[PDB]
């Protein structure tokens, strides 16, 4: 009873420090998928990127 | 509270006992620790040991105001102590009576006081008090179970 | 006087820098950047900054925003709420139980009720089934509400 | 109790040795070292400038194109420029859009708006039950159809039963109703979604339908999932009126719950435990048997319910216990499910106010009569008029 | 009686600031504005103090019934609340209170508005005299 109750306000701060770490624990890296063929792609996305023309915009 | 203006016994106290528990009891908390530890001298361990009938009486008023701001205030330090280190393991015949009534104080804040730092401060005391006693820790235990008043 | 020329000519080049907003951090994703919900505009993904991170801001916190990058700068503990603006007006509470009531057993029982679960509210728990729900101040406007409200 | 108590041991070693195991495993110590691996990582910063803008995908079309909204300025019609494929992509999903060229970087991240972020209470209450002050028939109406076809399709299967997409409660109040929610919630171990039903109402033109259908999109794409739709009534069928903005909104957001729960036949995507305080005397416009199957009704507990109410409470409380449970009952009069537990509560609090520490004989007896106080005075007595 | 006209003329001797609202302009103007902008008009008066706050109209606001069936009395119910207030947040300091019209004394209410929270509640004589008698005086 007594012996627990320490443990119960270490364990909290113990909690609030992990929420934070979630974030990490599911990846550091900024990627969502890829696969070996769209580094091909990514050569004619990067002039897309560059320029200001595209992307294009949806209008009515 | 380890003071000779009264709050101890350097000459038997009667005046504080009324007065002290309603607010938040003054009177035990130097007695039971300051006075068995400062003096192991046993002339004053006999003017305690006539105190000790009065020791007793001072449960069922104590269980009248309770509250938890006056409870609260009160006792901490009881709390903390422990016999082997105010050496008073080492008379047997006067100390062992101061402890009967000592652990009738200690009850109240370990569970009603429902906080995890009033338990695991509460701990330390009983341990060591109760194995060195023992036989007549098991008396002790049971004039508790019975209680002065019969409340929660 | 160096200083003081200096002062005045980073002040204007830093300054110079076009954009600075708030958002607020609602959450952090694991592309280690964070979905900043600015306040009036649309709500921009952003990396951290090198002053404040993901480590140091905790989600639905407030920040500071800086450029027209949208990245961070510093937390801000507050948020343009109501409650601010009611405050502003509120300005020092006053009175006591005392002075609106009269009576000592008014003053009494409002004391006893509101004060103890603020003081510990994990004794109440324990003491019924959970915690105590609303209470309501009532009487007529020969107590005043909201006058008493101040008082607590 | 003790083994409440144990699993917290196992829990505190749990929490430090997972922040370090989490090092080694993330990277930076499994860096990319794999062609695969290393091209999403490498290739998502090359594109990516910052700022960015979030995006939440309107439509996609099957020739690697894909129509998006962005919180800024305009829609735009963007490729897929590298990274996911079109099968990972669903519309109604927030996608990341770079804002040099707005196109779905990906989505792994179960979408991220501010909405999404209210909708997360995503981890469990320790609420569960017989936790609970309740009764026991009525959890367990409640676990019978949410909890147990995903628990036991066994039993479901040889008796030859439909499985449901939801249930709703509803009251007489003062039922458990949110308790009961997050009760069934804690024992599946399936993310916990909330919303309140005013949130869902507005004054804005036409945000709230899009709130009541990205509900059922977010526990999705988590799922399984239990969604939690706080009084249902406040969308639907309790007023917001004809003169505030009202007589547009609580038709459409009402109305477009009712169509989706309902489909052109139940579903059974994800479940739903919805709770409601009353649909006593609220119009017609919510969803009936048959989708949902089970609807469950609240008593107002009798003497024989409150019993089973009561003695999950006494034991917390103490000195009720000396005299017998049945007599403290019998004695007080018919009460709702709140109104015994506000007792109770009621009996800890009024002991500190007599100068005592908590419940006695005395104290539990007075607490029956305040709460019985004020019901009698609020609605009709005893004898006739 | 020109009850008004006393408003306007001290008004005019501070030299100062002067704000002056009508009870249409403390309800909404975007739908659930009018109680925001209730706090507004107040705090803005402090920030230009010395003021006046002066409400020409609370002939549907200071009435005690209200709904809120009625989908319009939601905002207005709102209005009363927030001047009951400001006048407990401006107590003890050197804000002075509002400064109201109204056509009768039956529209306010009787227990939520009383003496001492408006220090006077002045009554306009309705038989006088003397009050006629200087109408008259200013043509002499």
């Amino acid at each position: 009873q007594s012996t627990y109750s320490r443990q119960i306000k270490q364990v909290e701060d113990d909690i609030q420090q992990l929420l934070k770490k979630i974030n990490e624990l599911t990846g550091i890296k900024e990627s969502d998928t890829g696969l070996a063929p769209p580094a091909l792609w990514d050569l004619a996305a990067d002039k897309q990127t560059l320029q200001s023309e595209q992307p294009l915009q949806v209008a009515r | 509270m380890e003071e000779g203006g009264r709050d101890k016994t350097p000459v038997q106290s009667q005046q504080p006992s009324a007065t002290a528990p309603s607010g938040a009891d003054e009177k035990s908390s130097g007695k039971e620790r300051r006075d068995a530890g400062e003096k192991d001298k046993e002339q004053e361990l006999s003017e305690e040991d006539k105190q000790l009938q009065d020791e007793l009486e001072m449960l069922v008023e104590r269980l009248g105001e309770k509250d938890t701001s006056l409870y609260r205030p009160a006792l901490e330090e009881l709390r903390r102590q422990i016999r082997s280190s105010t050496t008073s393991m080492t008379s047997v015949p006067k100390p062992l009576k101061f402890l009967r009534p000592h652990y009738g104080k200690l009850k109240e804040i370990y569970e009603n006081m429902a906080p995890g730092e009033n338990k695991c401060f509460a701990a330390d005391i009983i341990s060591v008090l109760a194995m060195t006693m023992s036989g007549e820790r098991e008396c002790l235990k049971y004039r508790l179970v019975g209680s002065q008043e019969e409340l929660a | 006087l160096n200083a003081k020329v200096r002062l005045l000519r980073e002040e204007l080049q830093l300054l110079q820098e076009q954009g600075s907003y708030v958002g607020e951090v609602v959450r952090a994703m694991d592309k280690k950047k964070v979905l900043v919900k600015v306040h009036p505009e649309g709500k921009f993904v952003v990396d951290v900054d090198k002053n404040i991170d993901i480590n140091d801001v905790t989600p639905n916190c407030r920040v500071a925003l800086r450029n027209d990058s949208y990245t961070l700068h510093k937390i801000l503990p507050n948020k343009v709420d109501p409650l601010v603006s009611l405050m502003m007006v509120e300005k020092v509470p006053d009175s006591t139980y005392e002075m609106i009531g009269g009576l000592d057993k008014q003053i009494k029982e409002i004391k006893e009720v509101i004060e103890l679960p603020v003081k510990h509210p994990e004794l109440f728990e324990a003491l019924g089934i959970a915690q105590p729900k609303g209470v309501l101040l009532y009487g007529p406007p020969g107590t005043g509400k909201t006058l008493l409200a101040r008082a607590v | 109790t003790q083994c409440r108590l144990k699993l917290l041991k196992l829990e505190r070693i749990k929490d430090y040795l997972l922040m370090e195991e989490e090092f080694i495993r993330n990277q930076e110590q499994m860096k990319p070292l794999e062609e695969k691996q290393e091209e999403e990582r490498s290739k998502v910063d090359d594109l990516r400038g910052t700022p960015m803008s979030v995006g939440t995908l309107e439509e996609i079309i099957d020739d690697n194109h894909a129509i998006v909204s962005t919180s800024v300025g305009s829609e735009h019609y963007v490729s897929i420029l590298s990274f996911v494929d079109k099968d990972l992509l669903e519309p109604g999903c927030s996608v990341l859009l770079n804002h040099k060229v707005h196109a779905v970087i990906g989505v792994l991240m179960d979408d991220t708006d501010p909405l999404v972020t209210v909708m997360k209470v995503e981890k469990a209450p320790q609420e569960t039950y017989a936790d609970i002050g309740g009764l026991d028939n009525q959890i367990q109406e409640i676990k019978e159809s949410v909890e147990l076809p995903l628990t036991h399709p066994e039993y479901y299967e040889e008796m030859g039963i439909k499985p449901p997409k939801g249930v709703i409660l509803y009251g007489p109040p003062g039922t458990g109703k949110t308790l009961l929610a997050k009760a069934v919630a804690n024992q599946t171990s399936a993310t916990f979604l909330r919303v309140v039903g005013s949130e869902l109402i507005q004054k804005y033109l036409g945000d709230g339908p899009k709130l009541v259908r990205e509900l059922f999109r977010v526990a999705e794409e988590h799922a399984p999932s239990i969604v939690f739709i706080d009084e249902i009534d406040a969308i639907g069928t309790k007023r917001y009126d004809s003169n505030s903005g009202g007589e547009r909104e609580i038709q459409r957001t009402m109305l477009e719950l009712l169509n989706q729960l309902d489909g052109f036949d139940s579903r059974g995507d994800v479940k739903v435990i919805m709770a409601t305080n009353r649909i006593e005397t609220l119009d017609p416009a919510l969803i009936r048997p048959g989708r949902i199957d089970r609807k469950i009704e609240f008593p107002l507990p009798d003497e024989k319910t409150k019993k089973r109410i009561f003695q999950i409470h006494t034991s917390r409380m103490t000195l009720a216990d000396d005299v017998t449970l049945d007599d403290l009952i019998m004695a007080k009069d018919d009460l709702s499910g709140a109104d015994i537990k506000a007792i109770c509560t009621e009996a800890g609090l009024m002991a500190l106010r007599e100068r005592r520490m908590k419940v006695t004989n005395e104290d539990f007896k007075k607490s029956k009569e305040n709460v019985l106080y004020k019901k009698q005075e609020g609605t009709p007595e005893g004898l006739y008029l | 009686c020109g009850k008004t006209m006393l408003a306007k003329a001290v008004a005019h001797h501070t030299t100062a600031a002067f704000i002056r609202v009508v009870g249409s302009e403390f309800v909404q103007k975007y739908l659930g504005e009018g109680p925001r902008m209730v706090r507004d008009v107040f705090r803005l008066a402090k920030e230009n103090a010395p003021a006046i706050i002066f409400i020409d109209e609370i002939d549907a606001i200071a009435t005690k019934r209200f709904d809120a069936q009625t989908g319009a009395d939601r905002e207005v119910q709102r209005i009363l609340l927030e001047l009951l207030n400001q006048m407990d947040g401006f107590d003890q300091n050197v804000n002075v209170k509002v400064i109201m019209a109204t056509n009768r004394a039956d529209t306010l209410d009787p227990a939520l508005l009383r003496p001492g929270r408006l220090d006077r509640k002045i009554e306009f004589p309705l038989p006088d005299r003397r009050q006629k008698r200087l109408i008259f005086s200013t043509i002499t």
